[PDB]
C-alpha cells in the first residue's frame, strides 16, 4: 500500500490570455483505485483528459491528467488526489509564478 | 482456407510409410494438430506439435513441422490395415482451429498368388435367384461399371481392416455369368 | 462418458423442424459445432467459449441457430430442413487446461437426411448366396455372399456373423453403395459383402452363417400413413447353413 | 537495449465483479491500448500496426481474449473459496528484449498486490523469492496442469514479439527517433521559507535532458531538481530551482541532443 505522488505543471510558458495546457501527474500509489480531478477556482474542471493508467518497475500506479486552458489573473488552478492512504483528499495547487 | 490438405485421398500399400500433407496460410498458428476418422465414428485425436517444435514421434507416428514453408507433414511406418481412415489437420491460435478438407488414406492389404476366377453362386432360400463372382485377381486390375441397366456390377470390393486370414479381391455381378465381366479387362489366366 | 449426440440419425421431410443436442465433457469450457456433407471435410458452424458463443460464422442460413445456456449442453436448431442440410452434424468439446492446445474430444454424429418425401424409403431385402461348388473344388475355399438390395437412403451397416459371433477375417464390404437406376434421382441402393471360409468350414452343416443389416430409416413416432409397413431403423439379416 | 512489452491491470474486487486495462509499450512509450470493451487493440499510431496484417493482428485479439476469458475464469473460481482476499490487484508485464548479435529474451513478470509472486523462465514458471506461498501454489498448477498454455506463452514472448517488435521498430522509425527541441522559459516565486528562481523546459524529446543555473560562465549548484514528468504530446517537462537573495548576472543552460551542440541560454532581469 503506496501513497500517490502529484506534481502540477503547464505544458507551454503561461501567458496570461493565451491556452495552454495544464498536467497533474499522479505517481508512485497502490492500489489503482484513484480519483483525480483538476480544479479552477476550487471547482472541477469537466473537459479533463488523462492518460492510460500505467505502472513501474516498482509495480506502482502512474498516470497523467491533462486540460487545455487560458490562465488569467486571480484564476487559482489545482489538482485534488483522494486515494485509500490518504485520510482526506490531497490538494496540489498549481504555481503559476510572478 | 487457411488450412489446405490437398491431395483428397492416398493408397498405401501394407507395411510402406504413408505421408499425409498440410500446408497453412496464417502466421499466428501456434500448435498444430492431426486427427482420424472412421466412418460412422466421430475424429480422434492421434498426434500434435508446438511451433516451438519441429518434430514429434509417438509410435509408428511423426509430424514435421516447417515454419519456413508453413508445412505440417504426418508419417505413419510401417502403415497397417487400421490406418485406413480420413486424416485431418488442424491449426489452431488461441480457441479458433481451421480443420483441412481431410485425406482418406487407403491401406491395400498383403496377399498371396493370384487365381483369378468367376463363380456363380446360388441363394440359399430362392434357388431361381444367381450371382456372379469375380474373385483372386491382381492388385493391379480394373472393374469397369455395367452397361445394361438390368445387370448390376460392383467395383473391387474393401477388405474388413480386422480381416487377418482369407484376404482377396473381388467384385459381384446380378441381374449368364461367363459374358458378364467384359466390360472390364479381365487376364487370359481367368478360370470358368 | 464422452462426448455425446442425440439423436444418432434423423430422416426428416423438408419443412420440420429439427433440434440436436451435445452433452461435452463435464469441465471442457469449448464446445465446437461441425457438419460433414457427402462430398466435403469439416465444415465449421458455431463454437461456444462459455455460455457465449464468439464465431456464428459457420451458420449456413438464418434458420440454423444455436445455443449453449449452460455452458454445458448445446443444442443447434435447424428450422424449415431442406435437402442441402442432410449432412453429419459433428460436436466437439475441449478444455485450456491440460499439456495440449486444443485437443478436441468428438461425439459420434448425428447423420440428418432431409428428403422431398418419405414415400421413397424402403429398408433392404438381404439374401444370401452359398458357395459356388467350382470353387470349393478349385481353391478349397468357399465365399459366401451377401446383398442388400432396394434400400433408401444410402445408409446401412453391413456385419457377417457365424455361430453367433461377429467376424472379420476373409470379411470385405463395398466401401459406398450402388445405384440401382444410376440415371434417376430417387434411386434406390445396394451393397455387397463376402465371405471367405475354408472348404473344411463351410462343409459342416451346424455351423450357421448369418448376414445383418442394419437400416437406418424412420422412428416409431412417425406420421406414417400408406398400404405398407412403416421403414424403420431396422436389422435386416439372411441366413445359410453349411452343406456337405 | 531495445524492447516490446504488453502490461495487465486486473483489479478483482467482488465474487462477481473483475475489470481489466491493458496496454503496449515500446520502451516507456504508449504504442497501443485496449478496448476492454469490445476486446480490440487499440492502435495509437499510424505505423503501431508494425508490419503486422489486419488478420494477424486479428489473431492476437482472439488469443488475448481467450488469455482474459480463462485467466478471469480460473482466478475468480479458486477465489469462490474465500472472500477476505477480496479486493486484490494482478499485474502483468509481458515482453521482449532485443540484443546485438545475441537471441531476443522474452519476459512474463506477474505481481500480487504490487508484489512480485511468478516469473517464467526458460521453459518453467518460477516464484518469487521468499515472499509467497500462493506463489509455489499458483506455479505447481501452471507447471503441472497449464503446460498447453506455457507452452504458448513460450512461443507469444519468444518468437511472435521479436517479429512484431522488429516490425514495428522499423515502422516508427521516424518517430522514435524523432528530435524535438524544447521551450524554455524562467519564472519567479516568493521563497516562502529570499526568492525562488525557477527555470522550465518543456515539450523537448528523447527524455535525456540538462537543466543548470549559471552565474557567468560558473555553473550553480541548484537549490531543487525536479523529476522528468510527461507531457500528454509524448514530450517531456524538467524544472529546476535556485533560491537567491532578492533582485542581475543569472542565466539558465538548456541543454539537448536536438540543439546540436549549442545550448539555450536564458537570462534573467
Ligand atoms: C506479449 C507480447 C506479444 C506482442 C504482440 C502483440 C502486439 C499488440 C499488443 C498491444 C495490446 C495490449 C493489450 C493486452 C493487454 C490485455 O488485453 O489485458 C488486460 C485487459 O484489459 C483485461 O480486460
Ligand atoms: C461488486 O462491486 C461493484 C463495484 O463496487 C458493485 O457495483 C457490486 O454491487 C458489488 N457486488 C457485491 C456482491 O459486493
Ligand atoms: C488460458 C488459461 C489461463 C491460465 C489459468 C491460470 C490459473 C491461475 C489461477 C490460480
Ligand atoms: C491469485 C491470482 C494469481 C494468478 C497469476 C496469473 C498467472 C499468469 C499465467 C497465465
Ligand atoms: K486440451
Ligand atoms: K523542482
Ligand atoms: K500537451
Amino acid at each position: 500500500q503506496r501513497t500517490p505522488k502529484i506534481q502540477v505543471y503547464s505544458r507551454h510558458p503561461a501567458e496570461n490570455g493565451k491556452s495552454n495546457f495544464l498536467n497533474c501527474y499522479v505517481s508512485g500509489f497502490h492500489p489503482s483505485d484513484i480519483e483525480v480531478d483538476l480544479l479552477k477556482n476550487g471547482e472541477r474542471i469537466e473537459k479533463v483528459e488523462h492518460s492510460d493508467l500505467s505502472f513501474s518497475k516498482d509495480w506502482s500506479f502512474y498516470l497523467l491528467y491533462y486540460t487545455e486552458f487560458t490562465p488569467t489573473e486571480k484564476d487559482e488552478y489545482a489538482c485534488r488526489v483522494n486515494h485509500v492512504t490518504l485520510s482526506q483528499p490531497k490538494i496540489v495547487k498549481w504555481d503559476r509564478d510572478m | 482456407q487457411q488450412v489446405k490438405q490437398n491431395s483428397p485421398s492416398l493408397s498405401v500399400q501394407e507395411g510402406r510409410i504413408s505421408i499425409l500433407n498440410c500446408d497453412y496460410t496464417n502466421s499466428m498458428f501456434d500448435y498444430f494438430l492431426w486427427y482420424k476418422k472412421y466412418p460412422a465414428e466421430g475424429p480422434t485425436f492421434l498426434i500434435s506439435i508446438s511451433s516451438i517444435k519441429d518434430k514429434n514421434e509417438d509410435g509408428r507416428f511423426t509430424v514435421f513441422l516447417n515454419k519456413s514453408a508453413k508445412h505440417l507433414s504426418l508419417h505413419i511406418v510401417p502403415s497397417q490395415p487400421g490406418d485406413s481412415a480420413v486424416y485431418f489437420c488442424a491449426a489452431s491460435v488461441g480457441d479458433k482451429i481451421i480443420f483441412g478438407k481431410g485425406t482418406r488414406l487407403h491401406i491395400l492389404p498383403n496377399m498371396q498368388n493370384p487365381d483369378p476366377a468367376v463363380y456363380q453362386l446360388r441363394d440359399s432360400k430362392s434357388s431361381d435367384k444367381s450371382v456372379c463372382l469375380f474373385t483372386d485377381f491382381d492388385s493391379q486390375t480394373n472393374v469397369s461399371q455395367s452397361k445394361d441397366s438390368d445387370v448390376y456390377i460392383t467395383d473391387k470390393c474393401v477388405l474388413d481392416m480386422r480381416s487377418m486370414d482369407f484376404k482377396s479381391n473381388s467384385a459381384v455381378a446380378w441381374s449368364a455369368c461367363a459374358n458378364a465381366f467384359n466390360n472390364s479387362i479381365i487376364p487370359e489366366d481367368t478360370f470358368f | 462418458a464422452g462426448v455425446s449426440q442425440s439423436p444418432s440419425n434423423k430422416v426428416t421431410e423438408k419443412g420440420k423442424d429439427v433440434e440436436l443436442r451435445c452433452d461435452p465433457i463435464s469441465g471442457h469450457t469449448a464446445l465446437y459445432w461441425y457438419r460433414q456433407s457427402l462430398g466435403q471435410g469439416l465444415e465449421f458452424l458455431i463454437y461456444f467459449q462459455g455460455n457465449s458463443a464468439p464465431d456464428k460464422s459457420g451458420l449456413p442460413s438464418d434458420r440454423f441457430s444455436a445455443e449453449r445456456t449452460g455452458g454445458s449442453v448445446s443444442t443447434l436448431t435447424i428450422q424449415r430442413t431442406q435437402q442441402e442440410d442432410s449432412a453429419v452434424y459433428l460436436c466437439a468439446s475441449s478444455s485450456y487446461r491440460g499439456p495440449r492446445m486444443n485437443e478436441q474430444f468428438f461425439g459420434p454424429g448425428t447423420r440428418l437426411t432431409v428428403l422431398e418425401d418419405l414415400k421413397n424409403v424402403f429398408p433392404p431385402e438381404v439374401a444370401v448366396f452359398e458357395p459356388s461348388e467350382a470353387e470349393i473344388s478349385h481353391t478349397q475355399k468357399a465365399t459366401l455372399v451377401c446383398l442388400a438390395t432396394g434400400f433408401y437412403p444410402d445408409h446401412v451397416e453391413l456385419s457377417w456373423w457365424v455361430n453367433g459371433k461377429e467376424v472379420h477375417s476373409g470379411v470385405c464390404t463395398d466401401p459406398q453403395p450402388l445405384k440401382e437406376q444410376p440415371a434417376l434421382n430417387d434411386s434406390r441402393y445396394a451393397l455387397s459383402s463376402r465371405l471367405r471360409v475354408s472348404a473344411t468350414f463351410w462343409q459342416n452343416p451346424r455351423n450357421h452363417f448369418r448376414c445383418q443389416v442394419q437400416f437406418y430409416g424412420l422412428s416409431e413416432n412417425d406420421e406414417w400413413t400408406q398400404d405398407r409397413a412403416k421403414p424403420v431403423t431396422q436389422i435386416v439379416s439372411a441366413e445359410a447353413w453349411g452343406r456337405a | 537495449h531495445v524492447s516490446f512489452h504488453v502490461i495487465q491491470i486486473f483489479s478483482f474486487v467482488n465474487q462477481s465483479w473483475a475489470r481489466g486495462q491493458g496496454s503496449g509499450w515500446l520502451d516507456e512509450l504508449q504504442t497501443h491500448g485496449w478496448d476492454s470493451e469490445s476486446g480490440t487493440i487499440i492502435f495509437l499510431h499510424n505505423w503501431s500496426k508494425g508490419n503486422f496484417s489486419n488478420e494477424e493482428l486479428s489473431d492476437l485479439e482472439l488469443l488475448f481474449r481467450f488469455y482474459l476469458f480463462g485467466l478471469t475464469r480460473e482466478i475468480q473460481d479458486h477465489a469462490s473459496q474465500d472472500y477476505s482476499k477480496y479486493p486484490f490487484e494482478v499485474q502483468v508485464k509481458a515482453g521482449c528484449e532485443l540484443h546485438s548479435g545475441k537471441s531476443p529474451e522474452g519476459f512474463f513478470q506477474v505481481a500480487f498486490n504490487g508484489l512480485d509472486l511468478l516469473s517464467f523462465q526458460n521453459t518453467t514458471w518460477v516464484p518469487s523469492p521468499g515472499c509467497g506461498s500462493l506463489a509455489q501454489s499458483v506455479c505447481h498448477l501452471l507447471n503441472h496442469q497449464y503446460e498447453g498454455v506455457t507452452e504458448t506463452v513460450y512461443n507469444l514472448i519468444r518468437s511472435t514479439c521479436p517479429r512484431f517488435l522488429l516490425g514495428l521498430l522499423d515502422a516508427g522509425k521516424m518517430y522514435v527517433h524523432r528530435q524535438v527541441r524544447p521551450e524554455a522559459w524562467l519564472s519567479s516565486r516568493p521563497s516562502l521559507g529570499q526568492l525562488l528562481l525557477v527555470c522550465h523546459a518543456s515539450g523537448f524529446y528523447p527524455k535525456p535532458v540538462w537543466v543548470t543555473w549559471m552565474r557567468n560562465e560558473q555553473e550553480q549548484l541548484g537549490t531543487k531538481h525536479g523529476d522528468i514528468l510527461p507531457n500528454a504530446d509524448g514530450t517531456w517537462y524538467l524544472q529546476v530551482i535556485l533560491e537567491v537573495a532578492s533582485e542581475a548576472g543569472l542565466s539558465c543552460r538548456v541543454r539537448h541532443s536536438s540543439l546540436g551542440g549549442q545550448d539555450i541560454i536564458l537570462y534573467w532581469g
